[PDB]
């Protein structure tokens, strides 16, 4: 499709991860204050 | 220059651009939407469909 | 004499039109993420006029 | 120059067009709605036709 490809992966999972991913490739993603 | 040539077309399963046949399938079937919490919302995303 | 009225060739040729096009065909422009972000958020901007 | 430009020829299959194409699968078969109980209001703009 387009970029619709969202899909709940850069929000829900960020600061803690429930159901985990499908190989994490992230290279860098979660920001702590 | 590329990175530009973006636009052909996909010869394969005839899908069209909104939500053919990644969507759902036409040949002998029927009931499909499965059980699931978040799979509510993301079957919002599913059917908005055409622009 | 008597001739040309016999022929019986073309019904099998020209059945082959509702024989050319089953698949759809149709699909155009390909997405996918290539390049620079400038023109392709609307898709095609200019030219439907294929249509 | 056009550009305003608003209809044109849309030669194609039987349907007639006003918003009837929000369901672009009904091939033979019924029923094709999902479900969800609290969160609804999207399944009112669907079913309200001949205007």
């Amino acid at each position: 499709d387009g970029k619709g490809v969202e899909m709940m992966r850069d929000y829900a999972n960020k600061q803690l991860i429930q159901m985990g991913v499908k190989k994490p490739e992230t290279p860098e993603e979660q920001q702590w204050l | 220059i590329r990175g530009r040539y973006e636009c052909y077309t996909d010869v394969g399963p005839s899908f069209q651009s909104m939500k053919q046949q990644n969507r759902a399938e036409i040949l002998e079937l029927l009931g499909k939407t499965p059980q699931g919490t978040p799979e509510y919302q993301l079957l919002l995303l599913q059917y908005f469909t055409l622009l | 004499q008597y001739r040309g009225q016999f022929d019986v060739v073309r019904p099998v040729v020209r059945k082959l039109v509702s024989e050319m096009r089953q698949n759809p065909i149709d699909v155009l422009y390909r997405p996918k993420d290539g390049a620079r972000p400038d023109a392709a958020d609307v898709l095609m901007g200019m030219y439907r006029t294929d249509m």
